């Protein structure tokens, strides 16, 4: 079949 | 600066605020895979054959997105920063292929230094406006944090036609335009 | 009968070549070709189309990009940020458009300006001084201005600061002298040198 | 009411294929930096002093801080084991070269001719001048490489050249892709 791409992931910084 | 065999950038996410300005793409050694559609749901490829051989889940693009527009929500009130000036870009017109009159032909409009990424890029076929073939490229990143993009345009090459460029930016005191003619050569 | 233009490493040069001075349709002038080869005492170090497209000598140009807005002012000037100390040579111009062209042409030397002091090293409480701020050119400047400390504050001839053959002196240095300071130089060209120097006194 | 700019993206450094591998990640605001976390660190660290408390915010998740870590063999290792090993890595584009000249109107006249390369991937080619069976250099004048963006490279090479009777010139490229070197030739 196919391959997915796996993605970076970001982070979130608190308020 | 750093060096290594092949480097792949995945994940791209640029916030502008105000007016939600998002941009989600995947970039492979300074060339881009594929770019996520912000509303539409969509990945889109820059090349067809490799979205038949590989599928991004676009939902993941998108938290990226919220995150980013969640950090940068953070970082606008936590400081009282000015903003960048913004810089003028450089440009330079060019062929995709050598030159033949009568032979179609894509003509590209590459800028580098757009900053902010905010910018209208059309063409003038003999100082009247065309917008017939033209690809809105998604913008792209260097390692000293400017951003360039591009723009193509099919056309038939003619002495009497003159083509150019068009830039309308935000740090342009004018709207400039590069003249290139196959009638100079 | 080839001129020649002096240059001081460390800061750019200036080399422009316009045609003349009249006013032009801009959309004509944006249809010229410019090309430019270097011969040492390099050949088409750096050639643009119309079109923008930088080609040139195999190596990338030291950030050697001309004015966008020269080359749409009637201006072909070339603007190195580093001036090499190799690029010292002979230089000529190619410049190509539908109706007429031109193609000038100089000479380029390298003039390493810098200011040498008699006392070499720091200053006592109570001792004279000398410095001595010069390019390695054989004309001698026309007129000399030096300048005292980080606001740049013009250096005067004074009982205690003496001047002559861009020669400065302090016979007794009080602590207050201590700061850079730093020469201007000129010549018949208009070649203009801002070197400074930090004094150390006691 | 004013403007403001804000760039996320992760970076993975490959060598030799998967023998060694960074993985590096960065945080834009402002075409600036303020934190980073590096495979080769193991930790968030701050660029400026803006995003310390961030950085060590981050560093006080230790799940979310393994994800990162582990990150390198989930994304990057795997898509070069993976998706870049079934699309990019094998994709090759073999160059387009003419031979062209402009400048010229009479015969017997110094010049320089071009020599054009479009429309080839990947970027790792050299490109050299060939009068009569030897590898010229001298008064050579060339592009640099030239990104067409749309997943091709072009690069354009000029040779100063002398039209002296009984002469081949030839323009000779080699290339990964290119399984055997190309030659285009031109004369008078
Ligand atoms: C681009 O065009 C839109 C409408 O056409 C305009 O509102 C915007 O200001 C333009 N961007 C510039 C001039 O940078
Ligand atoms: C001192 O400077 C003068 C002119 O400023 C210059 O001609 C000379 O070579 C310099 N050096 C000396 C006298 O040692
Ligand atoms: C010296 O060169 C030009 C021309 O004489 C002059 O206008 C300028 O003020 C001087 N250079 C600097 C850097 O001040
Ligand atoms: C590169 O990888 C190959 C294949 O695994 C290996 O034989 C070679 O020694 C490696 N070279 C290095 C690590 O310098």
């Amino acid at each position: 079949p196919v391959s997915k791409m796996r993605m970076a992931t970001p982070l979130l910084m608190q308020a | 600066d750093i060096e290594a065999d092949h480097v792949g950038t995945y994940g791209i996410s640029v916030y502008q605020s105000p007016g939600d300005i998002g941009q989600y793409t995947f970039e492979f050694d300074g060339d881009e895979l594929f770019y996520v559609d912000l509303d539409k749901k969509e990945t889109v490829w820059m090349l067809p054959e490799f979205g038949q051989l590989a599928s991004f889940d676009p939902q993941g693009g998108l938290q990226n997105i919220a995150v980013v527009k969640h950090n940068l929500g953070v970082l606008t009130k936590r400081s009282n920063s000015t903003p960048a000036t913004n810089e003028a870009p450089q440009a330079t017109v060019f062929p995709k292929s050598p030159v033949l009159l009568g032979q179609p032909n894509t003509l590209i409009c590459f800028v580098d230094n757009i900053f902010p990424p905010v910018i209208n890029i059309t063409w003038l076929r003999n100082s009247k406006s065309v917008a017939d073939g033209v690809y809105e490229t998604s913008f792209f990143v260097n390692r000293d944090y400017s951003f360039h993009k591009l723009s193509y345009l099919t056309f038939i090459p003619s002495d009497d036609d003159i083509y150019d460029c068009k830039v309308e930016h935000w740090g342009l005191e004018e709207p400039v335009l590069k003249h290139w003619e196959p009638e100079i050569p | 009968e080839l001129p020649v233009v002096w240059a001081q490493e460390g800061a750019p040069v200036h080399l422009p070549c316009s045609l003349k001075s009249p006013n032009l349709d801009p959309n004509f002038l944006r249809r010229g070709g410019v090309i430019w080869q270097h011969q040492p005492d390099r050949y088409t170090v750096l050639s643009v189309a119309p079109g923008g497209l930088r080609s040139g000598r195999q190596p990338l140009h030291p950030h050697v990009q001309l004015e966008e807005r020269g080359l749409q002012r009637g201006d072909f000037s070339l603007w190195l940020r580093p001036a090499l100390r190799t690029d010292a040579g002979e230089y000529h111009a190619t410049v190509r458009l539908p109706n007429r062209a031109l193609s000038c042409s100089l000479r380029l030397r390298v003039g390493q300006a810098s200011m040498i002091a008699s006392p070499s090293g720091v200053l006592k409480l109570s001792d004279w001084v000398l410095l001595n701020c010069s390019f390695s050119r054989p004309d001698r400047p026309v007129s000399v201005h030096w300048f005292q400390g980080q606001n740049r504050v013009p250096v005067y001839n004074s009982p205690r600061h003496f001047l002559a053959e861009t020669f400065l002196l302090l016979p007794q240095v009080s602590p207050l002298d201590s700061g850079t300071w730093g020469c201007v130089l000129t010549y018949r060209d208009g070649f203009n040198v801002s070197i400074t120097y930090n004094l150390k006194v006691l | 009411e004013r403007h403001f700019v804000y760039q996320f993206m992760g970076e993975c450094y490959f060598t030799n294929g998967t023998q060694r591998i960074r993985y590096v990640t960065r945080y834009i605001y402002n075409r600036e930096e303020y934190v980073r976390y590096d495979s080769d660190v193991g930790e968030h660290r701050a660029v400026t002093e803006l995003g310390r408390p961030d950085a060590e915010y981050w560093n006080s998740q230790p799940e979310i801080l393994e994800r990162t870590r582990a990150e390198l063999d989930t994304v990057c290792r795997h898509n070069y084991e993976g998706p870049e090993t079934h699309t990019s890595l094998r994709r090759l584009e073999q160059p387009n070269v003419v031979i062209s000249l402009s400048r010229t109107e009479a015969l017997n006249h110094h010049n320089t001719l071009v020599c054009s390369v479009t429309d080839f991937y990947p970027a790792k080619i050299k490109v050299r001048w060939f009068r009569n069976g030897q590898e010229e250099t001298v008064g050579v004048s060339s592009t640099q490489l030239i990104r067409n963006g749309d997943w091709t490279f072009q690069v354009l090479v000029m040779l100063e050249m002398t039209p002296r009777r009984g002469e081949v010139y030839t323009c000779h490229v080699e290339h990964p892709s290119l399984k055997s070197p190309i030659t285009v030739e031109w004369r008078a």
